[PDB]
């Protein structure tokens, strides 16, 4: 369980391996694990981390399990938890949220977009099996799988929508693109997410979970609380609207057996508790806010997540009229095709049916029927029958009302609509030509295409035949009608509605063909050209065209209007092309003029929500030309201007989302162009538009009054300032009001009363008067001008009196409480908002300071913000409503410090007593269950102490409650051992009394009665564990926050006191302190253990190095300092270990230190630190080469951003699987040894130069596949460390590493290769490197002669560098050199030699064999400076023998002399670029040409081993060879087999093939280049050849199988159009 | 030999 929990170890990481390792491998460490540790309440520990990352890796990691093993799975890990349980309160939480992170992460890749679905069932899987609380395990699955959700969401993906959706427009804006993609994100988003991670993880748990967690958590004990609240933070989350919402939450809900509780209880209210009524309350912002913006894409999956909300609105349903109306249309409108929903349309209608409809059908049945028509048929003019079954299961599930609305309303949807023939006079027409019978036809194909159009199921054979034929339909129709005989005259409605149509083509194109819609644009469009320069009649009729283009929004298709504009603009376009004249300027009422006449007006007309991104993409159509063309746009400018404040106010009410003013500022960004500052034109009458819009004093001037004078009054003073003062002469009361506006009021008190002042005028007051202090010192010396309180008499006292109205109208129905609630909570905010907008604005001399009678009004509403939601508005706040609501008291409460007196604040705070928070203190611990009513004035009273924070004076509330009060927050937390584990109720508790108890006192007291308090069946052993570790560092998160603020070195003190868990304790601080921050706190850390170093760290250090007792203390220790050297060297990677801890003893040390006398950890020994200089090198050389070679075998060869990114944030201190983690997408000692070696150098390759030195120990020390490593390790660490410096310092390190040396054979050769590796991918200049090379470039003269070594790194130097050197670059940096085919053809040439007398110690070969090098490497460098005669002939005369030329010494079978050969490749390319030289400039039908002046001819492949290599050579060469080139070459392939692959007979399995593969697999490279094959000079040759084959052949396959042979049978099949015959003998 | 036994068998085949 310790060397065995190794060997646990020793199977995982060696699954990183490139084949796999197997699975229920892990399993069984578990269950494994499991019993052991169980049996364990002994705390072993140490494991946490192995066993932790371990399961992780473990549990859904496969491509598949045995569909049988998965069972067995699920009772591994179950028991993990019993073992959990057993274990006491720890480490079961983290895991579950690790397995999270992988879980989710593991949607990579997504399988609608290894593989991904199978983690579902062993999740589901996870929850089913055996006995003891499935449950538990289940539940805290759930929560942290949520709020891991939360996390990635907190990550990005709000954050994509909004960029990459807003991105293009504002990126590349011409002016002419941006407002484009304008119109083009208003009705709904560009749909595009920014990191496909955040993009898609961001479906995945939900898209994982889709069906998992709906009925699962069926538990009713666990499921009190994920119901209620951990329904809600989520859909508090919502607003950023993301497809995943709901999704979950609605159909747990419904799913869920007691909405009793909700349905009922909200009811109750409507006649947790409020969590019930929010619960309703999302009904219809949501309903409404899909229905309008969220999409086919969006809303449908949205909204039909928000439909059953109603199945648990059953009592809570009050009207939803729209709700099916827009909705289940939805269902069977746009997706008849996709029941996705269509499933939840007539859930909905079971149960309102049968939950009380009584009255309902009468709303119900008259949408029922005249809608659930289609419910029936979209079938034909799951199972789409099978909804048609339970339609009509429906239909007689009560029967006899089902009857009607279906007949009278769809009575009233135009079956009849008679117009084709101009209503039906004549033919229409017959263009086409048959003209045989000349028929006539085209009668109605119309009816015909809008049947398509609806209709997309068969569209694929359908609705494309639709818009297909509209393509010459329209050019049909107008065909005939250009002479005019009647077709157009027939047309006008006919072709009218024709036009109705196509606004169905390219709307619903999108979501079918961007080639439809794209198809017919530019043909709408050459329609709106022609008849525009033509005369406008088809005007009078696209004009039709657009008119309804009005719509596209309650058409939940909203880009129809995008269409519009955007047509609109192509309109401009044209008419930009043809605007000749004002007289056909606005005799175009197409254009022009009647345009905005209609536009602007007809926008408000309708009071019209479908103005909203009509108006926006509308002007800012103009926005390019809105500067200049033409008159026009001087009426515009005005009648655009009180057209946007008539637009605003007049709508103002009830106006939809936002979006309403997303459009109104949206235009409202122009006067920007509009205002080129000319002298008297802004200045002019424009001007004279401003002069009475403040004084207009009307409704929502807010948004436009500040938005006027800081742009608009600008132009001329500075924002205007000073032309307003002489007008305020006249009056400053010409801005308020308050007619009618206090008493009358407090008499009728009625809704239709609040409609004005109430209303607006509140606000007007508020903001208007806000944007006045700022001019002159408009609401100190320019309003107030008549009289403190005269010219606001009627205007502003009032308004004070009136928010005492406020204060009395909460001193003595769903709109009801609309305006109502939002009505005083908004005058509290707006009337506080002037009110502050004075307080703290320097025009502060006590003027209308004093002229409050509110001074004790305003401090008894402001001291309940704990009655306030309970009764003015609450549940609206949360929107950015409520939550400004603290931004009301400090801006307030400080505005109200300085001038404003004291008491303002003081007598308020005195209005405070202390029962409140004792009482409260005492009540929240005193209950358990019942936490609901105080945990609640927690959460106010700490916002509260928030505002306190941002307003000081919080200490006022306690002076001495400094003292108790926070400690008894520690008497609490203290307190809940008694009973153990707290409720998640009681989790949500703790955050108030920790987070407020330490905004005041100490965190030290903290680390002292920490640890002391904590040194203390349900009863019991929930008391057992959290008495030894947890409950304290369970509560932990809070507590290490208040150790992350303020504290400095008070760390130190507890920390080297109690000397053991603290640690941890630091630990969670570690990064909880970082994330925040990814630079605060990242000192705090490093001095603290500057001395600290020497404090608590030392007396852990050598009681390891000291080190049963202390030594477990040790590994404990030792543990430690990974941690402490590893965390604070995270701190220190901002800047240093080698001078912050290198300046800094016995941490840089350490290091070096514990190495000694232990394997498991000397793991992690390395990774930490870059330490550097002295005793470093040699001390560290020492406990690596000694105490690797001697803890590690050696045997030679034997061995074995946010999204994503968050998956390590919080396994960071921990967790060896880290990068196990990715290498998911006879060996055990051995797995001590290279679990100890990738321990080495794969963390640290990439630095330093004996991390770059120890892997050149080993190798050659001990030889192993560590060597295959250093590939992903050198080439990757050659491009990867990207330091020129360091590239250097191995450049010289290896380079004169190949100096006078103890150094062996392939001691040079890893030397050079792996660092060709490295060096062959890094950056190009290699500076002396290269040039000192030249300067050993004479080391290649030489002479060693002979002795051994000498002779051995005689050798292996001199060619050692440039084995390196020509290719890792031969080029570019040797060019310049002016040696090219100068001065080192000398020692090629010359360097390989005969030693024909050589017989020795492999000097015959290794001598000669690399001497060869030198024509290998440097005739390379030549093969690129090649002439065509130099390098072939430079050859001459030959050494040869050479070793590339002593070939049958050895190697009798042939596989590896292609592979092993190491020669080829220079070759290869040799022949091919010189060859590209002798090429395709040239052909031969003949063999010499292309040899005797090539080094082709050096190739002849004859009479002996002589043969064999160089037509080896011949292999790939003829790749490029061919035609007739190798001519004699060919001659030599039929050749080559016949004594001599005889000779090398089978010549290894697949040897037989290898040679004769392409020696005839050539002859068939040519047709009558054949004609040699057979006829000339074959004339023995393939006889002979033949004989052997077939002889041969025939039995190898009866030797091992079958189609072996066949591949020759083939090759047989190949030869023979005449031939040789030997077939009698056959 | 396997996926190879179409490459070759290909080689062949096609040639």
């Amino acid at each position: 369980y310790v060397e065995l929990i190794q060997r646990c170890k020793q199977m995982f990481l060696t699954q990183t391996d490139t084949g796999d390792d197997r699975v229920y491998q892990m399993p069984s460490f578990l269950q494994s694990v499991a019993s052991v540790l169980l049996y364990l309440d002994t705390v072993p520990e140490v494991y946490t981390p192995v066993l932790e990352h371990l399961v992780v890796m473990q549990i859904d990691s496969f491509p598949q399990y045995s569909p049988k093993m998965q069972l067995v799975c699920c009772r591994a890990i179950v028991k993990v938890f019993l073992a959990l349980a057993a274990k006491g309160p720890v480490l079961r939480n983290c895991i579950s949220t690790v397995v999270h992170q992988g879980l989710i992460r593991i949607c990579s890749k997504p399988v609608v977009l290894k593989d991904y679905v199978d983690l579902f069932r062993h999740l589901l899987s996870s929850d089913q099996m055996m006995d003891s609380i499935l449950a538990d395990e289940a539940f805290f699955s759930v929560n942290s799988s949520s709020e891991s959700l939360n996390h990635l969401l907190y990550d990005e993906f709000v954050k994509s929508v909004l960029k990459i959706v807003e991105k293009l427009d504002l990126t590349l804006e011409i002016q002419t693109v941006g407002e484009q993609e304008n119109g083009d994100e208003a009705p709904g988003v560009w749909m595009i997410p920014t990191s496909d991670p955040a993009a898609n993880l961001h479906p995945a748990k939900p898209k994982d979970f889709s069906a998992f967690i709906n009925l699962v958590e069926f538990c009713r004990e666990i499921l009190p609380e994920k119901q209620a609240e951990f329904f809600e933070p989520w859909v508090y989350s919502f607003s950023y609207e993301l497809i995943l919402q709901s999704t979950r939450l609605p159909l747990i809900s419904g799913f869920y057996k007691l909405l009793s509780i909700t349905v009922r209880n909200a009811k109750k209210i409507k006649y947790k508790y409020s969590c019930f009524a929010l619960f309703v309350k999302f009904g219809k912002e949501v309903a409404v806010k899909m229905k309008q913006y969220k999409d086919e894409l969006l809303a449908s999956c949205l909204t039909f997540l928000l439909s059953l909300p109603h199945n648990i609105i059953e009592l809570d349903v009050r009207a939803y009229v729209p709700a099916l109306q827009m909705a289940f249309k939805l269902g069977l409108s746009y997706t008849p095709l996709a029941e996705v929903g269509l499933n939840a349309l007539e859930e909905w209608s079971i149960y309102i049916d049968r939950h009380v409809m009584q009255p309902y059908y009468k709303d119900i049945l008259p949408c029922l029927d005249g809608y659930l028509k289609t419910s029936a048929l979209s079938d034909e003019t799951i199972s789409l029958e099978e909804i048609r079954i339970r339609v009509v299961q429906m239909l007689g599930s009560l029967g006899g009302q089902i009857n009607k609305n279906l007949l009278t309303v769809t009575s009233s949807d135009e079956m009849m609509k008679s117009y084709v023939a101009w209503d039906r006079e004549k033919r229409l027409s017959f263009a086409v030509p048959f003209r045989e019978m000349k028929p006539v036809i085209f009668l109605d194909v119309f009816l015909p295409r809008v049947t398509e159009l609806a209709l997309t199921a068969s569209d694929r054979q359908t609705k494309v035949a639709a818009c297909e034929l509209l393509h010459s339909m329209v050019m049909f129709m107008l065909g005939k009608a250009t002479q005019m005989p009647e077709g157009g005259q027939g047309a006008p409605p006919m072709y009218q509605l024709y036009k109705r149509t196509f606004p169905v083509l390219l709307r619903l194109a999108c979501d079918v063909d961007q080639v439809t819609r794209q198809l017919y644009e530019p043909l709408v469009m050459q329609l709106i050209h022609w008849f525009t320069n033509n005369k406008k009649f088809e005007s009078q009729d696209t004009v039709a065209l657009l008119e309804a283009i009005l719509d596209g929004i309650v058409d939940p298709v909203d880009s129809t209007l995008r269409d519009f504009c955007g047509r609109c603009i192509r309109e401009f376009l044209k008419w930009s092309i043809k605007q000749i004249t004002p007289q056909q300027q606005e005799k175009s009422p197409v254009n022009t003029k009647s345009l905005f006449k209609r536009l602007y007006s007809l926008a408000l007309h309708p009071n019209a929500f479908k103005r909203l991104g009509a108006s926006l993409a509308f002007n800012n159509i103009y926005r390019e030309f809105r500067e200049e063309e033409s008159l026009v746009e001087q009426f515009v400018f005005e009648a655009l201007v009180i057209y946007m404040e008539s637009l605003a106010l007049a709508h103002a009410d009830e106006k939809s989302l936002g979006t309403i003013q997303q459009c109104c500022d949206a235009i409202d960004h122009l006067c920007r162009i509009i205002e080129k500052k000319h002298v008297s034109l802004n200045k002019a009458k424009k001007r004279r538009l401003p002069r009475g819009f403040p004084p207009s004093a009307s409704l929502c001037l807010l948004d436009l009054v500040k938005w006027l004078l800081a742009h608009c009054g600008r132009p001329q003073k500075e924002e205007g300032v000073s032309f307003l003062i002489n007008t305020f002469e006249g009056g400053g009361c010409g801005q308020p009001s308050g007619i009618l506006a206090q008493p009358t009021l407090l008499y009728l008190r009625g809704p239709f009363s609040l409609q004005a002042t109430l209303c607006w005028l509140d606000l007007l007051l508020a903001a208007l008067e806000c944007y006045n202090t700022f001019i002159g010192e408009r609401t100190v010396g320019a309003l107030q001008v008549l009289g403190t309180e005269a010219q606001s008499s009627l205007l502003k006292a009032v308004a004070f009196f009136l928010e005492s109205i406020a204060m009395h109208d909460i001193i003595a129905s769903p709109q009801e409480g609309e305006r109502y609630n939002y009505s005083k909570c908004t005058v509290v905010v707006r009337i506080m908002e002037f009110t502050t907008t004075l307080l703290n604005t320097s025009p502060e001399g006590w003027k209308l300071l004093k002229k409050d009678l509110c001074n004790t009004h305003l401090m008894r509403v402001l001291v309940q913000t704990l009655c306030e939601p309970a009764s003015i508005g609450f549940n609206i706040g949360d929107v950015q409503v409520m939550a400004h609501l603290p931004d009301v008291c400090v801006n307030l409460m400080k505005a109200l410090k300085m001038s404003p007196y004291k008491d303002i604040l003081e007598t308020h705070l005195r209005e405070k007593i202390t029962a409140q928070s004792i009482e409260e203190l005492c009540a929240v611990n005193l209950y358990g269950p019942d936490a609901q009513v105080d945990r609640s004035r927690l959460a106010a009273v700490v916002s509260a102490c928030k505002q306190l924070h941002r307003a000081g004076l919080l200490h006022n509330i306690l002076p001495s409650q400094s003292t108790d009060l926070h400690h008894s927050v520690g008497t609490e937390l203290l307190s809940l051992v008694y009973k153990g584990i707290a409720p998640g109720d009681e989790r949500q508790c703790l955050p108030s009394l920790d987070l407020s108890c330490k905004q005041l006192a100490s965190g030290l007291l903290e680390l002292a009665f920490a640890f002391g308090g904590l040194c203390e069946g349900s009863v019991i052993h929930f008391s057992h564990g959290e008495y030894f570790y947890s409950l304290f560092s369970e509560t932990i998160n809070t507590e290490l926050l208040k150790n992350l603020d303020l504290a400095v070195l008070e760390l130190m003190q507890s920390s080297v006191d109690n000397t053991k868990m603290v640690s941890a304790v630091l630990n969670g601080m570690l990064d909880q302190s970082f994330r925040e921050r990814a630079d605060s706190w990242w000192a705090k850390d490093s001095p603290l253990e500057t001395k600290m170093a020497v404090l608590a760290l030392l007396a852990k250090i050598l009681q390891i190095d000291s080190s049963v007792f202390t030594t477990y203390i040790s590994l404990l220790a030792d543990t430690k300092l990974d941690l402490h050297l590893k965390g604070q060297a995270v701190t220190l990677l901002p800047f240093f270990t080698s001078l912050t801890g290198g300046s800094l003893e016995e941490l840089r040390r350490v290091l070096e230190q514990l190495i000694v006398a232990h394997f498991p950890m000397q793991s992690r020994e390395f990774p930490p630190g870059t330490p550097r200089f002295n005793n470093y090198v040699d001390c560290m050389k020492k406990f690596l080469d000694a105490l690797e070679l001697s803890q590690s075998p050696m045997l030679l060869e034997l061995m074995t951003l946010e999204s994503v990114y968050e998956m390590f944030r919080k396994d960071d201190p921990r967790l060896s699987f880290t990068r196990q983690s990715f290498v998911d997408r006879t060996k055990l000692n051995e797995s001590t040894f290279d679990t100890q070696i990738t321990k080495k150098m794969g963390y640290y390759k990439i630095l330093d130069v004996m991390y770059s030195r120890l892997p050149k120990d080993d190798v050659h020390a001990k030889e192993s596949k560590i060597n295959q490593v250093f590939h992903g390790s050198c080439i990757t660490e050659g491009n990867e460390l990207t330091k020129t410096l360091i590239k250097l310092c191995y450049d010289a390190f290896t380079e004169n590493m190949a100096g006078e040396n103890q150094l062996l054979e392939r001691r040079r050769l890893y030397h050079c290769a792996a660092y060709n590796c490295a060096i062959s991918v890094i950056c190009c200049v290699f500076n002396e490197l290269k040039f000192y090379q030249g300067f050993l470039f004479s080391e290649k003269p030489e002479k060693n002669l002979l002795i051994f070594e000498n002779l051995i790194d005689l050798k292996r130097r001199y060619n050692f560098p440039v084995e390196v050197e020509v290719p890792m670059e031969r080029k570019k940096k040797y060019i310049e050199i002016r040696k090219e085919a100068r001065e080192a053809a000398n020692g090629d040439s010359d360097g390989p030699s005969y030693m024909s007398s050589l017989s020795y110690l492999a000097d015959s070969t290794l001598s000669e064999e690399m001497s060869q090098f030198d024509f290998s490497t440097g005739v390379q460098s030549y093969s690129y400076s090649s002439q065509d005669p130099r390098p072939a002939t430079g050859r001459f005369r030959r050494r040869e023998q050479r070793d590339p030329t002593v070939h049958d010494d050895v190697l009798e079978l042939e596989m590896d002399e292609l592979n092993r050969h190491e020669c080829m490749a220079p070759l290869t390319a040799l022949v091919k670029h010189m060859h590209r030289s002798l090429g395709p400039p040239q052909g031969e039908e003949d063999s010499v040409p292309r040899d005797l002046p090539s080094w082709m001819k050096f190739l002849h492949g004859k009479l002996g081993n002589p043969i064999v290599p160089l037509n080896i050579r011949l292999f790939l060469a003829k790749l490029v060879i061919n035609t007739e080139e190798v001519f004699r070459p060919y001659a030599k392939h039929w050749l080559s087999p016949l004594l001599q692959l005889a000779a090398s007979e089978n010549n290894g399995g697949e040897g037989i093939h290898y040679m004769v593969v392409e020696i005839v697999a050539t002859i068939l490279s040519w047709t009558g280049l054949a004609t040699p094959t057979g006829v000339p000079k074959d004339e023995v040759l393939a006889n002979r050849l033949l004989n052997f084959l077939m002889k041969h052949v025939f039995h190898p396959k009866r030797a091992v199988f079958r189609h072996n042979l066949e591949i020759i049978k083939t090759l047989v099949e190949c030869w023979k159009d005449c031939l040789s015959i030997p077939y009698r003998l056959i | 030999a396997a996926a190879a036994a179409a490459a070759a068998a290909a080689a062949a085949a096609a040639a």
